[PDB]
RNA sequence: GGUUAAGCGACUAAGCGUACACGGUGGAUGCCCUGGCAGUCAGAGGCGAUGAAGGACGUGCUAAUCUGCGAUAAGCGUCGG
RNA sequence: CCCGGCGAGGGGAGUGAAAAAGAACCUGAAACCGUGUACGUACAAGCAGUGGGAGCACGCUUAGGCGUGUGACUGCGUACC
RNA sequence: AGGACCGAACCGACUAAUGUCGAAAAAUUAGCGGAUGACUUGUGGCUGGGGGUGAAAGGCCAAUCAAACCGGGAGAUAGCU
RNA sequence: CGAAGGUGUGCUGUGAGGCAUGCUGGAGGUAUCAGAAGUGCGAAUGCUGACAUAAGUAACGAUAAAGCGGGUGAAAAGCCCGCUCGCCGGAAGACCAAGGGUUCCUGUCCAACGUUAAUCGGGGCAGGGUGAGUCGACCCCUAAGGCGAGGCCGAAAGGCGU
RNA sequence: GACGACGUUGAUAGGCCGGGUGUGUAAGCGCAGCGAUGCGUUGAGCUAACCGGUACUAAUGAACCGUGAGGCUUAACCU
């Protein structure tokens, strides 16, 4: 539970070698509405494969 | 022509804003707005509210061009601390320091 | 737990009050040192 | 170790779990759409689809059966009285799940459950 | 010029190291004074029942606190500058 | 004036000798923290330096080669009080 | 009638758990001992450091007690780090 | 037409150091030779201020419990309403004394506080509200008990007491 | 985190019809009983994850990283 001899800022870096946020670059474009949602999701205006699905 | 926008004293820590403002290093703006609109975090609330304020400083003060407009440098740097006192058990306290951070967004056409 | 300061103003007044501490000569020196050490609140007042 | 089990626990005791899925399924058919998280959306489906299954072949006894499982006759009033000819032909599924997005409250995978036949 | 094999063989860098350029936090150094200590020189060497030292509560154009003052309350009269 | 939540914060403009003097305000070191460029680095172990040293990268002279950065690999080497 | 029995309140702390950088500088869940007495609680007083008080443990005297705490002797003294 | 200080740089001395100079800096510095000391720091589990590390780990404070729709709004698991669900009920209900002293309420705001966000709050800004011949005290009467005119007693204070 | 099965050229999941399984004579009517209840309907009814099928819903066109015949020298075979 304790540290006896403080690790350098070197090894503090290499522990942070894998924290990097996964990119969500894979956007989609609508079939018959042309707008952009996230893939397998709905827009801000209720479109999903060219349908007013939620009408909100 | 070059322009810079800064949010000073953003109420978080440096590694919390370093992680999403690592992806938008070396990007164009419209792919950066689209990688920050759908990153599910709090720093993506922070700097995406400021990264759009940087392009405002282009279209208004510097180069109105936004289509082919790059982001050159972005580096979140530390700020002050709100050193409150946290109570730990058995009578002893604990000097908490609520962290605070500064972010620059630098926008130009290299 | 039953912590030590279970307070009052009736215990407090007749012990550490003005006329209590400015009764005897050994009390009076405290009122004549809190003066000279320049304290605002002399002993207890509301 | 879960190997070939089913019915996710959703981090509540069984008594709490069953009583929520009542008052979501009561809430589901009254407003016809709900926003929930992804698993509750994914597992309100496995609970509600019995109801409109056991309400096409209308009987006297199945009224209490959708009252022993519901204890809400106003929801039972919408069943058997509109839902009958609404679902004669759908041999099977009645829910088109929609993946909406992300809860700005606490980063949940939000979603949308509906009955299929929608015109309002 | 092409072909099989044999030997040898960089640029890759998730991060990390070092030097420079860049700030970031930080508030040390130099500089500054109506702050304070030690004394020289005279003067005083007391205030107090024709109500003290030290306080409470009020007073203005005012919300507050400090200074002053006290139902005549940031002030009255009086003789001067 | 633009952007923002008619927030915070910030970029221009104007004052001013200067806003890398802006109310957290003269000067602003070090620890610590990042940005960029250059080099080394994923078969090598060990007080992390020193002696030697290829290549690469640069300021240059004067084109013969020094200076600075890094430093593969190698010889020794078990911190201070 | 009972310093009588059973058992809540109230009280006390027996056993185990958990906790023991605690939710707490002595607790929480499961039980346990009593429960009209030599009991329990509230409020207002009295006693005082070689002194109080004690169904006596050197226990208690503001989480500290084989002599409390504050200031003053006093910058004690230290052949000792 | 640039003092100290800071920050690099080329030179220089056997070392402690010195001298010249680029940038930053914006008003003070001090030769030669001598005089006096709060005169040179790595340690003392030294003091003080600041910043690392463990670590983005642990934990979020009782294992009474949520779920949905609507609205306000820039953004809503937590705020306001409605609809059910679940928990307390010799209490986790409602009044009072103690003790706290605006903590109650409307408008408004989210920097900070609330172990999170927050339009909400016992948070900040502003205003408002507490109305008694009978309720409690003050007031008339004593207990335990404290002072204590004369007095007794004691180096002095002061102790006991009518 | 990996490995595996599918993504409308679809049985990968949920639903659904049936079967299987488990519990036992559902409810509601009528009869017998002043009544509790017993009988008939009725080995009915209800049935988690099990097995066999059915696309009813959910598993989209893309977008994306990954490229553009693969260095030096010698030998042995192509001419």
């Amino acid at each position: 539970a304790v540290q006896q001899n403080k690790p350098t800022r070197s090894k503090r870096g290499m522990r942070r070698s894998h924290d990097a946020l996964t990119a969500v670059t894979s956007l989609s474009v609508d079939k018959t509405s042309g707008e952009k949602h996230l893939r397998h999701h709905i827009t801000a205006d209720g479109y999903y494969r060219g349908r007013k699905v939620i009408a909100k | 022509m070059e322009t810079i926008a800064k949010h000073r004293h953003a109420r978080s820590s440096a590694q919390k804003v370093r992680l999403v403002a690592d992806l938008i290093r070396g990007k164009k703006v419209s792919q950066a707005l689209d990688i920050l609109t759908y990153t599910n975090k709090k720093a993506a609330v922070l700097v995406k509210k400021v990264l759009e304020s940087a392009i405002a400083n282009a279209e208004h003060n510097d180069g109105a061009d936004i289509d082919d407009l790059k982001v050159t440098k972005i580096f979140v740097d530390e700020g002050p601390s709100m050193k409150r006192i946290m109570p730990r058990a058995k009578g002893r306290a604990d000097r908490i320091l609520k962290r605070t951070s500064h972010i620059t967004v630098v926008v130009s056409d290299r | 737990m039953k912590r030590t300061f279970q307070p009052s103003v009736l215990k407090r007044n007749r012990s550490h009050g003005f006329r209590a501490r400015m009764a005897t000569k050994n009390g009076r020196q405290v009122l004549a040192r809190r003066r000279a050490k320049g304290r605002a609140r002399l002993t207890v007042s509301k | 170790m879960r190997h070939r089990k089913s019915g996710r626990q959703l981090n509540r005791n069984s008594s709490h779990r069953q009583a929520m899925f009542r008052n979501m399924a009561g809430s589901l058919v009254r407003h016809e759409i709900i926003k929930t998280t992804l698993p509750k959306a994914k597992e309100l489906r496995r609970v509600v689809e019995p109801l409109i299954t056991l309400a096409k072949t209308d009987s006297v006894a199945n009224r209490r059966l959708a009252f022993a499982r519901t204890r809400d006759n106003e929801i039972v009033a919408k069943l058997f009285n509109e839902l009958g000819p609404r679902f004669a032909s759908r041999a099977g599924g009645y829910t088109r799940i929609l993946k909406c997005g992300f809860r700005a409250g606490d980063n949940a995978p939000m979603a949308y459950i509906e009955l299929v036949d929608r015109s309002e």
